[PDB]
């Protein structure tokens, strides 16, 4: 690890100027190398992880989608041949994909989810590790790709069940994984009744549960719901 | 795309 | 260079690939892979490279001045000591952009420059020359500060004595180097009045060469002629 | 910033 000489604090303060900076290729190094000196992560020092490693692997699959449409427009009937080099391209960014994906699965089987003991971080983790198997469930395609659907099905499966019994409807963190497992059987697998009941039952189920927060925990956890109800609406 | 978090 | 297998041809068909996907890394590398094929640049492709470097140094520009100004705000009277580590990062930040800068001087260097002969070539080049030197500009703090603006005036003045002799005052290219000289006289040489008064020159002089323009190069020397106004609104 | 191409 090329962070291997650098303190720990300093990793976690310059991941917090990378993102001011919206540098999140860095932001996701000094993480990364945050999460190599072994020690549990904090709250916010698992949210830092979190943000860097979405907005890499982000900008990624927005990149993939234009090249995996460009490819297909090559291949329909009257197209011209182009050589291979979308393809070619679209192979390049797709492995640079995975390999983010690979990494951040890493991280959380070494060794970050066998030392999550609290709902709170385990929930956290098992979320990202059903999100990273989503995101290569996105581009797969060989021997695997039933495995790997299944891989994060398990994964957003044991978070579901730790967070129901654990926390409370309104945890933005259960929201969350509700919001994103509901995504999960929408797009990856081929199953939107599954999402469209999930989504709604998380919802009716918080809006239940408001009446005992805070003011700003109100406003967290509606801002998850609001998620919600913007795919139901673009499902019904 | 739907939101995701 | 690691594009030495890739055709040229394969070269800028992906560079084109990678601007649609925003990958504005991989655009730059792979024009210059193309750059080092060694044969000159058409007008297409010249554009291409410029347009992938200017986004790369564009957004490591923003990144530095994020953190310049964190680091200023840090050495306050009143401020808590945060340690090194604002500073390394700026230091890490800002090396990396002197690197690129120094790429794109080097394939100016070798060898664009010196074959091309075409005004809408060399002045392009002389350009891109004064645009990197001033980045580098931005950034410098020691010996060389002063040999390093006046690398960048140099190459702007060499460009601009071509551009009058060779090119009409419409012509974009002369617009967009007037445009940029202009900005480093304001921002670099400390000599706003020749800023206000090259940018006017320059406005009025293509005013009055629009109306030998199609409806189409009025369309594209009318936008640079904004930008010029727009700076002059700002400096005045 | 001021506006450069
Ligand atoms: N960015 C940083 N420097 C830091 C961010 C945080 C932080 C701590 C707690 C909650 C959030 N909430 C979030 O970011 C959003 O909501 C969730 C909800 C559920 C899940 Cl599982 C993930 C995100 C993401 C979309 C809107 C808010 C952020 C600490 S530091
Ligand atoms: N992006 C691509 N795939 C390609 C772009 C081009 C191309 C060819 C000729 C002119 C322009 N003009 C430009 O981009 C703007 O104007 C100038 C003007 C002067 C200078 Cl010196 C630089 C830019 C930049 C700001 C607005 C327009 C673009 C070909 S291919």
């Amino acid at each position: 690890g090329a962070m291997g000489s650098m303190e720990r604090a300093s990793l976690i303060q310059k991941a917090k100027l990378a993102e001011q900076a919206e540098r999140y290729e860095d932001m996701a190094a000094f993480m990364k190398g945050a999460v190599e000196k072994g020690e549990e992560l904090s709250c916010e020092e698992r949210n830092l992880l979190s943000v860097a490693y979405k907005n890499v692997v982000g900008g990624q699959r927005a990149a993939w989608r234009v090249l995996s449409s460009i490819e297909q427009k090559s291949n329909e009937e009257g197209s011209e041949e182009k050589g291979p080099e979308v393809r070619e391209y679209r192979e390049k960014v797709e492995t640079e994909l995975q390999g983010v994906c690979d990494t951040v699965l890493g991280l959380l089987d070494s060794h970050l989810i066998k030392e999550a003991g609290d709902a709170e971080s385990r929930v956290f983790y098992l979320k990202m590790k059903g999100d990273y198997y989503r995101y290569l469930a996105e581009v797969a395609t060989g021997d695997d790709k039933k495995r790997i659907i299944d891989s994060a099905r398990s994964a957003y499966q044991e978070a579901m069940d730790i967070s129901k019994k654990e926390m409370p409807p309104t945890n933005p963190i259960r929201l969350g994984l509700a919001l994103n497992f509901s995504v999960f059987h929408y797009e990856i697998a081929n199953s939107p009744e599954e999402a469209i009941s999930l989504a709604k039952t998380t919802f009716d189920e918080a809006m239940a549960d408001l009446h005992t927060l805070s003011e700003d925990s109100y406003k967290d956890s509606t801002l998850i719901m609001q998620l919600l109800r913007d795919n139901l609406t673009l499902w019904t | 795309f739907p939101a995701t978090v």
